Parts: structure tokens; C-alpha cells; sequence
């Protein structure tokens, strides 16, 4: 199956937390395909940015095998 | 995001003015144009699925995109390709009724250039696609609404392109 | 190399021969 | 904003904006003018308001102008001169969007904490604001005032 | 009582023995019961082991608190070790395996089978009949991955554990109902079928002679 | 309902009603009367307006009413105009409630599995709802047609 | 959860009946007392924590609850005391608002003896709060909003007890 | 949970005493047993397998259980029954350290009954074989020892009977 | 206590008790009979540790003992001494134990919503803590006092 | 993480060498400085939020950033800020008594730059928060502890910057 | 160490350390020059202790060293050896951490799957730590024996 490898960086503009949140912030992670779409989403939502998007597994165009 | 008011508010919070002569003009302008967006948001939401189709059949497909080899080839990336057009086209409306692009930036264009880049879906395609998005719309809404709906369509596509 | 190891070994197997004491339940 | 709460929602169903929602904004459009002129008024008014609220604040409390208080002293004084100013700003900016969400981001969230580094007593703020409200009735329309009162209230209730 | 001074009056308690104690209601031991656990790049093995094996008591239901080898995912796991995946991803491939399957699905019926799902992952009992009817039907429709994958992008979820944390026991009490149910699916309902359809135990041979 | 909605949002947040909710609430109730005017005129001419779009429908589509068509025949014909009252029902609930969440659960959640079942085609169905707006909206005032064309156009969007 | 105007909507819906003039005299009652309602919830809202205070210390507090080895004895205790007591009165001013008791019971009431007995919260001192609160609220809210205010309160108590 | 030192604290503080003598002397007597029971604990943490093993031998194997149709047939079962036994020895470890049972109420007894009862786990055997473990410890932690560890495991097979 | 914070750890870890967390009981268990002596002074002292910390709280806010401030009549003053009271008996509890585990349940979750309801100001029960410190300090041995400031700071710092 | 005695630890197993006297040399340095650190942890545990206060008051507070425009203006991020002063504070005692830098590499130095860098947050306002910090931490623990104190926060400062 | 296990339970919480994680630290570090004497005695005599131990345990286990076993020749009989010199050196490790951190991280985590590989037969490596206790013990004195015990027996117990 296809993978993504994506970067984005997510503000907490609702409220202020106490326990360390750092990875959350800054999270470089490795998304299945059928997921990223709504992943995107939720990043979006937060107002967080996707800083990077790139295909980490699976061939582009490809009709069979995805 | 941000609509008309709040886009207002927040350029004078930075500068920690109270609203003046200036900015209540601006927020006078957009509350007299209201109304007219509520009425094109409804006529829009109702004919969703047939601006759509109309949009497709006038700009995609019956072509080489939906042919094998195409990205629009394959019922799973049609479906995908459609799934897209109604966010799109979703988008624009709620653009059109905050009367500010910010939502379009925000949660469409973030990152859309990207996914699209390393996918391969064809850009000219997609914003012949939103193009032709706009020109079904322009119909429907009437002269009240269809200068301010226009903008948010074209919008979309410069970010594409 | 473990050199101090190889001449302690056979040092050890020169002295005494474990073939023969068979194992012991204890 | 109004408008801003509308859509956010609707996105989060995924939905197009229901009929209800729709009728919302109407009404909010209609409004519009009858609210800016209740927000030019106070924007007028707003060194007056702001004077006579820190007024009645100190005669309330005597303790916040006093040596142990934290508004003792001049400097101090103009700074809590100052946040009323802020609230009253903002309070404005609310009554034109319709809705607390502007006045919220800058002022109701993370407030408790940086008052408590301050060291600045919660109530007697909230005290600053009723005070700011009741100054600000007198010059608005009963009408308009009831209006205003509203956004006055949530800032009483925010910071609590 | 005069000649006693007021402070020391006012703290006297004319109850004395027969009244509650610090560990009468909700009670001490559940918090600090409660380790909140986030992976760390910089983390040493046995720090990072003692996280991944929270994941996998959570998630499986695993009460000895070490995973039996059979059970652990060894690719994700260093995947996770090499911090290419994130705790949430880690947990989303858990109830995507055969495993989960095996031991959660198959034997139960699908009402009971979301009460599981909610329990393993988020920490609390389902909040309301209109929480499993969803779940149910993405259960018939789809897969059991699809209901897996609902959970773990809802917004509980995201809210209580977002990317970072593991999921623990959480006993809410914000919805109504909510903290009974959750004491009762955390403390109570061990399970209590057997995963395995074969060689079914006989009833007698209770005693040893 | 308004209401309902406004109170669940609330909850959700675990907040009281928002200055902006509470208003949107008045409002609601200043036009409830005009509301409840408008349900009783559609009530009235109920009868007479699923006849009229029926009509339309049959018209605009020869296929549902041809024996490859699902509403052919006298039982199936009859059928989908018991729909189409259904639906009128539903729209005038809708406008006393304000919303379409009532609306919504009798009629919108479900209604694709439903008609597919029955192999009814759902883009006809809309089309009858649109012919049902059309008789409506000529019964009512222009202001009171503006309104009951949300709630039509919103059943419309869902049978989409 | 379920309001006066939706609970005409339903009792009609399971006859099937479409909405006549004697269910429209429902809903017309419930619309002449809205606005006085809407009033009494803003009151409520701002004054919540002083509610809460004045009903503690006419009821709950200077006790042998708060005094060593009562239920409200401890910070933690009296931590999640006050907290149940704003919850009932954020959910009374719902039903207030709603105009039905239906809510309560739906996410209140259900539930809450059970678990106020496995905890050993004390249920007569806690419908005493509850009692107190809404004597405090009576005061704020005026003498017309006042009646409104108490079904509900009395509704909870009930419940409870 | 509770250990013995918060055992006497939590007493004293629903009375709302102050610690007196009375109250020091039975934590007095905890801190001379403690030293006593840290080195047992060492002893059963070391030898916890062979500990395991043991009881097995001595109860559970070379049974109808083992054989076919009993519980502890099948190589998954029988490395449940090890994996339960395990758990018992390690809280009752804990127990000892703390000189509480309120631990082995709280996570290991705690629906343990009704779940043995529904697996078909014969209870008898289980508590023939803390009882078994029990021995075991009591030869390798030595007298002093085993009368503060015997009453740790009587209390889990009291519990599971 | 010592005892609960190691099994608690353990059982998270899921293991036996480590040679390192078995060394550090034997440490506690060792302090044990210095820590009771400890103790047992300041429960002696305790009618005069809070009587003085007071005075010195009331000497250095005076406005908690004025018309404005919480303290102020002699219920009032009471019950502030009462709370200190309270705060002692939970140091000494402390001590025994060896660790905040006492202290921490009776008196520091919740407390902070405690008092803000009850409008007491925080900061000033922190600085009556204090107090409290340094008069125990006094009273104690010097080895003993460090001890026993270790438990009051930690109160200090939860409440602040 | 890593501390100051498994520094010489992991040092000693790459090599393979058992524990040398030089090795231990170093090891018993440690073990003197490590009763005077803890002190010095006590004391800021305690002035926590002093410290923070004071050290916004000398950089801050009263100056542009808190002035609206300022990315310490609005409630909400004043709030932040002095959360993440608290957080250097926190890590800073963490690695005092560790003897070890090593832990504000791993958890607070990590991606920190980048987060700020998307976020906006100003480095070298941040930086003169902890340079100011560190003054008046130096007061509170003494003269002895400070220099050892010193040399976290200037490694914090110098990973921000 | 016993510092990095304090820090990171009050990492995890979010908190500065307890009184009780002070404390523990306070005894550690007066613990400090003692641990350092108990790691230097091991240390100074490692050879005696491993080749007596290696001694008793080919007395206890002949078959390893014998033409079927495993450890037989030289060259295994040298890696037999190697390998009791390498876990009493992390014995020594572990006693001035004052845990088994360290211990932990370079010599359990794994061991499982590397003998078995190997199929070196680790129900008798345990064996062997037994038996370097047995040695190492009758170094030290009676207080400091009991501490070196400790780390012994969990390697015992980890394997
Ligand atoms: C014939 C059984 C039914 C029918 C067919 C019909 N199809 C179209 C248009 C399209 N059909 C496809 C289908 C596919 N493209 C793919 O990639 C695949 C999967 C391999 C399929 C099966 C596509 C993409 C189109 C779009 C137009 C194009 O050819 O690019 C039409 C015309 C659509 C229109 O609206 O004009 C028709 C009529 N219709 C029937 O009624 C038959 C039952
Ligand atoms: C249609 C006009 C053109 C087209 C579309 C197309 N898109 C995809 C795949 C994806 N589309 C997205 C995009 C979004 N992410 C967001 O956050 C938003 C805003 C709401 C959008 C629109 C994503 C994330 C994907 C990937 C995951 C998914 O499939 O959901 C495809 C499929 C590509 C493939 O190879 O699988 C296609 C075909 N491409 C065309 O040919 C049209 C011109
Ligand atoms: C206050 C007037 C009285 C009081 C209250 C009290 N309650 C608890 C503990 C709990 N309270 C609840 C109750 C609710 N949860 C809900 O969802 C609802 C409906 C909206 C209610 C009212 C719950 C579930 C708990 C337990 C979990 C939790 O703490 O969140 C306690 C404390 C018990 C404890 O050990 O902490 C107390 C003291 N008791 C009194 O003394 C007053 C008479
Ligand atoms: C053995 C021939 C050589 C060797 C191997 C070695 N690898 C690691 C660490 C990792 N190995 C991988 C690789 C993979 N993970 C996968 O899922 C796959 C694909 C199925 C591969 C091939 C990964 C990701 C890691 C890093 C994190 C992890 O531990 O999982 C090490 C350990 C390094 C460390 O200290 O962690 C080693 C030793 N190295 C040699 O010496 C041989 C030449
Ligand atoms: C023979 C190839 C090797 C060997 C065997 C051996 N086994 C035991 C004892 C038991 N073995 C079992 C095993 C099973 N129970 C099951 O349910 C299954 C799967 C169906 C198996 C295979 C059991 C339960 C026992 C325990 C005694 C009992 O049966 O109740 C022994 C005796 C050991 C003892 O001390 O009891 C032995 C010797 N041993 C070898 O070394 C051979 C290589
Ligand atoms: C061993 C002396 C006896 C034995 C044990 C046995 N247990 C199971 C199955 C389970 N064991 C438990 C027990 C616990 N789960 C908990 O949460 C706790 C307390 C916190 C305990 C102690 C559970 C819940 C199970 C079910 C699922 C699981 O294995 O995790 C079995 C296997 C039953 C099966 O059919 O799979 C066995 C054999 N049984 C004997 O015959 C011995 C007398
Ligand atoms: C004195 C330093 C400060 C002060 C105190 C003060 N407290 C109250 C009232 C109460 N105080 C408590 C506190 C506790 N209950 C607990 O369980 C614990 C931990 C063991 C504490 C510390 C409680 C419960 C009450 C409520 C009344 C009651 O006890 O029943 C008051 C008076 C109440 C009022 O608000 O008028 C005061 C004055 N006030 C200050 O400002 C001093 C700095
Ligand atoms: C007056 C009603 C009370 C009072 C106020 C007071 N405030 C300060 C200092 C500051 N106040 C703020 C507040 C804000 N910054 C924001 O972004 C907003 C939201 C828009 C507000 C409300 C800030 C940031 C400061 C710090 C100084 C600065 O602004 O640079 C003081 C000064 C006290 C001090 O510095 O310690 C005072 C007195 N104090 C009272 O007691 C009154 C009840
Ligand atoms: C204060 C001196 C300066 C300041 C700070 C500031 N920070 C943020 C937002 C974040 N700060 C961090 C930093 C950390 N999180 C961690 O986990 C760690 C390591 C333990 C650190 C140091 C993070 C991740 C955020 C984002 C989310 C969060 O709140 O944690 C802001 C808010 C910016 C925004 O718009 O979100 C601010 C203001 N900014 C200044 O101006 C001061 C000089």
C-alpha cells in the first residue's frame, strides 16, 4: 500500500498545557494513503501547517498493486 | 480563519486601536451585502451535485483524462477526482459568505500543491475543473451574487497555478 | 584476541578433565 | 464573528450551512447597522467610561489603591487604567462581530494565569468590567445598553 | 468548648471514628494508577521498552504488563523505536492486526465488540446507545480496520492523547453515566471468554488428586 | 429546534450559552408567530400542492410513470405520493422548529439506503421536492416563500 | 435531549398528524415566554460563581461535612462538591432555556443515585445545595423568571431524592 | 491502596488527631519489621521462577488438569495458568512490603472470582496452588520471614475462595 | 508514603522491585525512628507554631485582617488559624511518611478551586506557610529543621 | 537522558575497560558537588514562580512585545510565554542534578528552533528571559550552587540561539 | 542511575521532585564513596573471580566442556570466559549507578535472542552469575557483600 511521509506544525490556540507538547507541535510521521486525506483534514482544522508531503512507498499513476 | 469582521477587528487589535470612522465603513460594507450571499450560498448547496456533474461533463470528462492512462481513469480515482470538486466547491461557498479568501488558504490550498505534486493529478485539469465550477455557478446565483462568488473561484485556481 | 582468556582456558583444561565427572542432581 | 461560528460548524459535519444557520446570518446582517452605531457611541464615550470606571472601582475597593494593593501607586494605577481600556476595546470589537469569539482569543484565555503571575486580584477585575458596564448603560439606549450588557456579562463571567 | 482556642475548635471533629476517609469515593489509588507515557527520540532502549510495553497492556489487554513475543509487532515496532511512526500510528496498526482480530472480534457480538474497542482504545466504557449504534454499523458495513481507524481519528482521541501519549484507563464522569460505566468495563469485566474455539475445557476435575 | 441546537452546542463546550446564542434565540422567538402563519398556510393547501407536483413530476420525468419505472401502476403511483405528502409534513415542522433536526432524523438519515432498497431513483424523489417548492412558494408571500425555500431546498440537498 | 417546541413536533410526528391549531397554542405559549427566559439564563450565567458560593455557605459549609472525616472534608472533596453543584445549575439553566425537564433526566438524573451511593456522597445534603442554590437564583433572576427557574431546580431535587 | 505507616495516618486524620504515642508505636513496630522484609523480597523476586515451578510440581501438574479436557491442557492454557500465578507472587510481594492487603483487593482480587467462574478456571486448584507457592517462599525466606509472608498469601486464597 | 510511591512504580513497570528502589525502603525505614522524634516535637509545639506564624502572617499582609480582606472578624481570623492548623498536622503526617503522599491528597488537589471559591487570596496562604516554616525551624534541631522545611516547601510550592 | 555517573559509565563501556581510579576520580567529584546541588533544586522548586515573575518584570513586561503587535500580546500568548519559562526553569534544576546537559538536548532543546520559527515566537527575546532567569536564580541558590546553574541555562541559551 | 530514574518519573509528571526523590538522592550520593569501594575491590580481583567461577561451573555443568557440549575446545572454553569477564564488569556498573539502568540497556534486553541463536544454553549462564556471587561475595565485607548481592541476583533474575 501506499505511504505518505509528512511534516506540519500545529498550534493549541484553544488552550494552554502544562505537560510538555513538543512532539506533538512538530511531528515528521509516516501516514497510510487511505488515511492522509483525512489527516490533512485535522491538521487544517487545528490551524496547524503541512510543511512537507511526500510519497514515501507506492508508484504514482500506478492502477494495479495500490 | 477569518471573515470580513473579524479581519477587520484583528488589523486593529495588532495596533491596539479602538474601530474608527475608517474601519466601521468597511464593516458597513459587508453587512449590506449579506443578505445577497446567504440567498447564492442556499442555491448553491441545493444544486451541488448537478454543478458538479454540468462542470465535469463541460470540462473533464468525454476526454483522454477519463481514457486509460489518464488520472482520471479507474471508478477510484473518478471518485476521487469528484470527492475533490465538492470540497472545492464547498469551500468557495463558505469563502463567499465570510467575504474573506483566509479559509481558502487555510484548509484547501495548505499543503494541496504538495499532495497534488507527488499524486501527479494534472493542475491545468483541476483548475479547468474550478473554472468550470465558476461559470455553472454564475447561472444559478443571478446578478446579485455572482461577481462576489466569481472571486473565491478564482481564487482557488491562481493558488493552484 | 582474549589472549589472557586462551592460556588461562587451556590452563584450566591441562589441570582438570570434565569428561569423566558426569552430572550431579545435588 | 456570527458567521465565523456558522461555517466552522458546518465544516466540522462536513455539511453545507443548514437552513437555520443561514437564517442566523440574515438576522446578524440586518442588525449590523444598529450595532456599529452602538459601538461608534461607546468608542466616543471611551475616555469617559474608562475614567469613571476606575473611579467607582477604587471607591469599591479601597484596598487595590492601597500599599499592600497592587494598583498602589501611580505607575501602577495607569497600568490597571490601562487593561480597563483593553477590555473596553474589545468589548466593542464583540458587539460588531456578534459573538465573544474576537474578545475571547485576546483576553478571556490564558487570563487567570497571567493575572496570577501579576499577582493582580481576579475579582476586583471583574469588579473593573461591572463597573465599565453599569458607565456604559448610562450612555446607551435602554435598548442598545441590553445589547451591551451582554458581552459586558460574558467578560464578567470569563474572568471568575 | 471555652477555655479551648477558637482555631482549635472549629478543626475538632465531633464525629470521630465512623466517618470517611481519604479513600472513600473516587479514592487515591486510580490517579497515580495513571502514567501518562510519550516516546522520546533521545530515549534510552529501557525507557522507550517500558512505553511500547504500556501500549501493548492497553491496547491487547495484557494485565501481566509484558507482552508474550507471539503477540508484540516487531516491524512497527522499530519503526516506532526509529520514530518514523508516531504512538497514535503504533496504536492504529495494533487493532489493524490479526491479533486484535483474533482475540477481540471474532468471539464477541458487535454491540459488545465496540464496548471492547472503546475500552482498548480511549480508556473509558461507550458513552451512550447512539456511540455504539455508529460504531455498529461501521462494524456491518466496513471492516473491523474501519471501525479501528474511526476511533483513533476522533476527536476524544485527539483531544485526551493526541499524537504523543499512550491511552490509559481514564474514568471520565463528564458525560452522565459515564464514570459508573468506565468503573465497571475498567475494574470489573476482566474478560472472560477464551479467544481459542478449541479443545473446550470439561467442567469436572476441579480438585487435584 | 433553534433551542435544541444551541443547548447542545453549549454542552459540548461544557459552557453557558454564548451572548451571541442567547441572542439568536431572541430573534427566533420574535419570529416564531410569523413561523407558525406560514406552517398553517402550507397545512391548508396540502392537499391541493401534492397534486400540483405530482403532476409536474410525471411531467418532467415520463420514466417513474412507465413499466420499467418504479411508480408505475396505481399502488405505486399512489405511493409516492404519500412521499411527497410525507415531505410536505416534514417542511412544515421544520419551519416552527426553526431547523431541520427534526426534519432530519424522520426523513434525511437513512433515505439513500431506503430508496435504494426500493430501487426508487433518488434524483427523481428531489425533483418532486422541487416541484412541491414551486406550488409552495406561489400560495405564499415573497418573504414567507424566501424562508419555506430554505427548508424545501435543504430536504432537496439531502435527497442528493 | 428534547425541547418544548420539538416535543409538539414529535407527539404530532408518531400520529402522523400534520400540525394543527391546538398544537400551534402549544407552541405559541412557549414563544410568549421565551424572551423572559433568555433573560434569566444571561443573569444566571454571570452570577454562576457567586450562586454557588452563597448556596455553600448557607448549606454546605461551617458543617460537620467540611469538619475531618465528613464527605466534603478534604480539597479534593470539596473540590468536586462545588463542581457537581455548578454542573446542576449550568444544566437547570438549560432546561430553563429548553422548557423541558427532559434533559435532566437524560443527562443529570440518569445514573446519579447509583453513583452517589457507591461514592457515599451524602444525597439529602446535596438536594439541601441544590435548594439553596435556587432560593439565591430566585433573588438574581426576579420574581416572574423565578417560577420558571424553580420547576427545574425542584425537578433535580426530586430526582435525586 | 494503603500500606501500614498511611494505614495509622489515614485513621488519625478522620479523627482529625494529631500523631500520639499510641499512634508512633505501631509505626515504631513497622520499621523494625521493615528490614526483615526487604531482604525477603530480594530472596522471592530472585527465585521467583524456580518459586513457580515448584508449586506447579508440587500441585498443579501430573493431574487431571494437565491431561486432556482439563483446564490446564493445551500449552496456551498452561502458560496462562503460569502467567496468573506470577502476577499472585509479585502482589503479594508488594504486599508484604507495604504490610497491607489493600493491595491485592484492589488490582488482583477485584473480579477475579466471576471471571475464574465464566473461564471455568477451577477455583480449589488455584488456591491449592497459592498455597503451594506459599510453602515454597516460606522455606527460601527463611522464619522471621515467612509468618509476615504467610498472611499475604492466605489473604489471596481467602479471597479467590 | 515511601512504601506506595515504590510498589506504584513497580506495578506500572510491571516487575519485581529493582535492588536501587528495595535500597531506598531500607534508607526510609533506617530515617524512620529520627523521623518520629520529629514529628513528635512539633505536635508538642503545634498550639504555638500557629498561634506565632499568625502573627507573622497578619504582620506582613495586613490587609487579610482588614474590612476588605478575607481574615478580617474574629470567625473569620479563626478559621484562617484553623487552616493552618490543618497544614501542620499534614507536615507532621508528611515526615512519617517520608514522602508528600499524605500531604498531598488531604490538602493540595482541589486546593486551589477551594479557595477560590471561597475568595480566599492564595498567595497569602502560601506566605502563613512560610511562616509556619520558620518557626518550626526555630524549635527544631538544625538537621532536624532541614528535614522539616523540605515538607513545608513543597506545601508552599503546590500552593502559590 | 544521560547523567553526570553514567556519562563516565557509557565512556568506560565503549572502550570495554572496567572502572579505572582516574575514572572513579571523576565519579567522586560528582558525589561531592551532589549534596550541595540538591539544596540548590529545593530552593527553586520553591521560587518557582517568583523567579519567573521577577525575570519577566527585567525583560518582557513594559515593553513592545506586551504592547499589542507584540507576540507576547493577548491573554493567551503572555500565557505561553511564561509556560515556557517555566519549562526552561524546570529542565534547567532537572540537569543541575543530573551534572548532565544532556536532557535539555533530548526534551527541550529538540526542535525547539523550528517550532519557534513556524510559531514566530522571537529567539533572542526568549533567550534573555532565560539569561535573566539565570541572575536571579543565582541569587536565590547562593554563590557555590550558582555557578553550577549557570552553565545549564547558558546552554540552553546558546541551543536557541 | 538512581538521579536519571528520580528525573524521569517527575519529567513524566511534570513536576519538580518530591521530597521523597530528594531524599532518595541525599542517601545515594552519601552511599557514593562506599559503592565506588565495593565497584574497585570487584574490579581488582575480576580474573580470580571469573576463572574460579568458570572453575565450579565446569565442575557443575561438565557436559558444556566435553567433545558433544557446546563450550567445548579451547576456543569456546576462551568465549565462556570472555563472557563471565563482561557480566561481572556490568555487575560493577550497576553498583555505582546504584541501579540497573545501565545493566539493563548493554546486557538483558536482547540476551534472550542472542544465546538462543548462539544456543549456548543460558539455564546455565544463570549459573555462572550464581557462582561469580559466590566468589565476589567472599571479597567483600559482610555489609558491602549484601549490596554487591543485589545486582547479582538480578541478573539472575533477568535471565
Ligand atoms: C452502460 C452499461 C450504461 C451506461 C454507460 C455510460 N457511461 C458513461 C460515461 C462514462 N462511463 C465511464 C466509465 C468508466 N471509466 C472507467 O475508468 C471505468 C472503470 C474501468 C469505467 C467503467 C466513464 C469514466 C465515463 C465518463 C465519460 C467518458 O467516457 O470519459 C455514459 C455517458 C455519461 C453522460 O452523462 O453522458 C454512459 C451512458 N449508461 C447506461 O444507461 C447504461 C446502463
Ligand atoms: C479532480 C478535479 C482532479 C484529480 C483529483 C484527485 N485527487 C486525488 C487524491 C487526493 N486528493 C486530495 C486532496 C485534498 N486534501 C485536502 O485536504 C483537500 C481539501 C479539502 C483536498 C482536495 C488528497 C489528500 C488525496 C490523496 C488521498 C485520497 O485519495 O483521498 C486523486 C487520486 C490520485 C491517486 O493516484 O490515487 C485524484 C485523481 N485528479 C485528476 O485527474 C483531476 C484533474
Ligand atoms: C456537593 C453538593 C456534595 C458532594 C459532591 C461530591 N461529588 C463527588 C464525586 C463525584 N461527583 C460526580 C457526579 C456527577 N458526575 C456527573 O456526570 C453528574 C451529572 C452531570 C454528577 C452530578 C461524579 C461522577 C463523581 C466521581 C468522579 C469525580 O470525582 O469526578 C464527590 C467526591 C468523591 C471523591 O472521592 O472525590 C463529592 C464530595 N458531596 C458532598 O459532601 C456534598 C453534599
Ligand atoms: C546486521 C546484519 C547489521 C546491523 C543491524 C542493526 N540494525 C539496527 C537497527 C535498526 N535496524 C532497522 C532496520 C529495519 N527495520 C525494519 O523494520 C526493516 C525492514 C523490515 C529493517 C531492515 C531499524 C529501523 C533500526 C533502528 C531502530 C530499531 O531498533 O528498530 C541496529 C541497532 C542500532 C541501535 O543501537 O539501535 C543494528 C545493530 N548492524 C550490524 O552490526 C550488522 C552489520
Ligand atoms: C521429549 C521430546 C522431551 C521432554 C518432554 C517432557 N515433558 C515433560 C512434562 C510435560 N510436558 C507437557 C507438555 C504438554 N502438555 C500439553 O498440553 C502439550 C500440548 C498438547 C504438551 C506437549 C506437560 C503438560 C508436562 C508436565 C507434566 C504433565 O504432563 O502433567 C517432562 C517431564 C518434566 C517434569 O519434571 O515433569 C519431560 C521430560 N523432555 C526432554 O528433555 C525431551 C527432549
Ligand atoms: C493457574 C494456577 C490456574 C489457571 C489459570 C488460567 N487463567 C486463565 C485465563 C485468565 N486469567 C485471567 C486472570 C486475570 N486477569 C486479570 O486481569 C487478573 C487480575 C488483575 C487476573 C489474575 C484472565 C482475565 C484470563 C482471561 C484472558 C487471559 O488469558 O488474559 C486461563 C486460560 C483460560 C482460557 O480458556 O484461555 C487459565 C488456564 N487455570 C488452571 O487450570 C490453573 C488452576
Ligand atoms: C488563612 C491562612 C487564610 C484564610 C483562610 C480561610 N479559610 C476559610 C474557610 C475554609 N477553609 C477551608 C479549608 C480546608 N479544608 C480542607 O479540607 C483543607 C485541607 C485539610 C483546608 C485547608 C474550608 C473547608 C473552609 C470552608 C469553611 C469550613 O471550614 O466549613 C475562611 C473563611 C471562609 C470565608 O470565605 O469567609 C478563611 C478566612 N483566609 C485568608 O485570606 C487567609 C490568608
Ligand atoms: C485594573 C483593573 C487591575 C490591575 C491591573 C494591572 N495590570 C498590570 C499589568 C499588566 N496587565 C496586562 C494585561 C494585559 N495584556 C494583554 O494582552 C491583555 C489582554 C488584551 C491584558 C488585559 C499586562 C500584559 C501587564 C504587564 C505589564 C505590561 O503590560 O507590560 C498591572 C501592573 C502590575 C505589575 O506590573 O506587577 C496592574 C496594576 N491591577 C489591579 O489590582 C486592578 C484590580
Ligand atoms: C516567552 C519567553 C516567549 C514566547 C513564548 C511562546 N511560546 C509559544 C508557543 C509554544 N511554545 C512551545 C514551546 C515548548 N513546548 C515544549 O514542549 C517545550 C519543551 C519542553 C517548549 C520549550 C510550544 C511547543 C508552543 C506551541 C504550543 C504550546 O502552547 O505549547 C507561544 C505562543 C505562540 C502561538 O501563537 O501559539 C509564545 C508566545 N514568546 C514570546 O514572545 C516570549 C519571548
Amino acid at each position: 500500500s501506499r505511504y505518505f511521509k509528512v511534516t506540519a506544525c500545529i498550534p493549541s490556540l484553544k488552550r494552554v498545557r502544562t505537560g510538555r507538547e513538543l512532539q506533538n507541535t512538530f511531528f515528521t510521521k509516516l501516514v497510510p494513503y487511505e488515511n492522509w486525506f483525512t489527516e490533512q483534514q485535522r491538521i487544517q482544522k487545528a490551524g496547524g501547517k503541512v510543511l512537507s508531503v511526500k510519497l514515501f512507498t507506492g508508484v504514482q499513476g500506478a492502477n494495479t498493486g495500490v | 480563519m477569518q471573515d470580513a469582521i473579524t479581519a477587520v477587528i484583528n488589523n486593529y487589535d495588532v495596533q491596539g486601536k479602538y474601530l474608527d470612522g475608517a474601519a466601521l465603513d468597511k464593516l458597513k460594507a459587508y453587512f449590506t451585502t449579506g443578505a445577497v450571499r446567504v440567498r447564492a450560498a442556499a442555491v448553491i448547496s441545493s444544486n451541488a451535485t448537478t454543478i458538479i456533474k454540468e462542470a465535469a461533463a463541460k470540462a473533464l470528462i468525454y476526454s483522454d483524462l477519463t481514457r486509460p492512462g489518464g488520472n482520471m481513469y479507474t471508478t477510484r480515482r473518478y471518485a476521487a477526482c469528484i470527492r475533490d470538486m465538492d470540497y472545492f466547491l464547498r469551500y468557495a461557498t463558505y469563502a463567499m459568505l465570510a467575504g474573506d479568501p483566509s479559509i481558502l488558504d487555510e484548509r484547501v490550498l495548505n499543503g494541496l500543491k504538495e499532495t497534488y505534486n507527488s499524486l501527479g493529478v494534472p493542475i491545468a485539469a483541476t483548475v479547468g475543473g474550478i473554472q468550470a465550477m465558476k461559470e455553472v455557478v454564475g447561472g444559478l446565483v443571478g446578478p446579485d451574487a455572482a461577481k462576489e462568488a466569481s472571486i473565491y473561484f478564482d481564487y482557488l485556481s491562481s493558488g493552484l497555478s | 584476541s582474549l589472549g589472557s582468556w586462551l592460556d588461562a582456558a587451556r590452563d584450566l583444561i591441562s589441570q582438570n578433565d570434565y569428561s569423566q565427572k558426569a552430572i550431579e542432581v545435588e | 464573528s456570527v458567521l465565523t461560528k456558522a461555517i466552522v460548524n458546518a465544516d466540522a459535519e462536513a455539511r453545507y450551512l443548514s437552513p437555520g444557520e443561514l437564517d442566523r446570518i440574515k438576522s446578524f446582517v440586518a442588525s449590523g447597522e444598529r450595532r456599529l452605531r452602538i459601538a461608534q457611541t461607546l468608542t466616543e464615550a471611551r475616555e469617559r467610561i474608562v475614567k469613571q470606571a476606575g473611579d467607582q472601582l477604587f471607591q469599591k475597593r479601597p484596598d487595590v489603591v492601597s500599599p499592600g494593593g497592587n494598583a498602589y501607586g501611580e505607575k501602577m494605577t495607569a497600568l490597571c487604567l490601562r487593561d480597563l481600556d483593553y477590555y473596553l476595546r474589545l468589548v466593542t470589537y464583540g458587539i460588531v462581530a456578534g459573538d465573544v469569539t474576537p474578545i475571547e482569543e485576546i483576553g478571556i484565555i490564558g487570563v487567570k494565569e497571567m493575572y496570577n503571575s501579576l499577582q493582580t486580584p481576579i475579582p476586583a477585575v471583574a469588579e473593573g468590567v461591572r463597573a465599565m458596564k453599569n458607565v456604559a448603560t448610562s450612555l446607551l439606549s435602554g435598548d442598545d445598553a441590553a445589547e451591551a450588557g451582554f458581552y459586558f456579562d460574558y467578560l464578567v463571567g470569563a474572568m471568575q | 468548648d471555652m477555655s479551648r482556642p477558637m482555631f482549635l475548635e472549629l478543626g475538632r471533629s465531633f464525629k470521630g471514628a465512623d466517618g470517611q476517609s481519604v479513600e472513600v469515593g473516587v479514592g487515591t489509588l486510580r490517579r497515580q494508577l495513571e502514567h501518562i507515557y510519550r516516546i522520546a527520540p533521545d530515549a534510552t532502549r529501557s525507557e522507550k521498552d517500558v512505553a511500547i510495553n504500556a501500549i501493548y497492556r492497553q491496547v491487547l489487554d495484557v494485565f501481566a504488563g509484558i507482552p508474550p513475543s507471539y503477540l508484540r509487532l516487531s516491524e512497527a515496532e522499530s519503526k516506532l523505536k526509529n520514530n518514523e511512526i508516531s504512538v497514535r500510528e503504533f496504536v492504529r496498526r495494533l487493532g489493524r492486526s490479526e491479533n486484535y482480530r483474533k482475540r477481540f472480534f471474532e468471539p464477541y457480538s458487535s454491540p459488545k465488540v465496540v464496548e471492547l474497542l472503546t475500552k482498548h482504545f480511549l480508556g473509558r466504557a461507550p458513552i451512550s446507545q447512539q456511540e455504539i449504534s455508529t460504531y455498529v454499523q461501521i462494524l456491518g458495513t466496513k471492516g473491523l480496520a474501519a471501525a479501528v481507524d474511526a476511533i483513533v481519528e476522533s476527536p476524544e482521541y485527539l483531544t485526551i492523547f493526541n499524537e504523543d501519549i499512550v491511552p490509559y484507563r481514564r474514568y471520565p464522569t463528564l458525560p452522565a453515566g459515564n464514570y459508573r460505566a468506565s468503573v465497571r468495563v475498567n475494574d470489573e469485566e476482566l474478560i472472560s471468554q477464551s479467544w481459542s474455539s478449541l479443545s473446550p475445557t470439561y467442567t469436572g476435575y476441579q480438585y487435584v488428586t
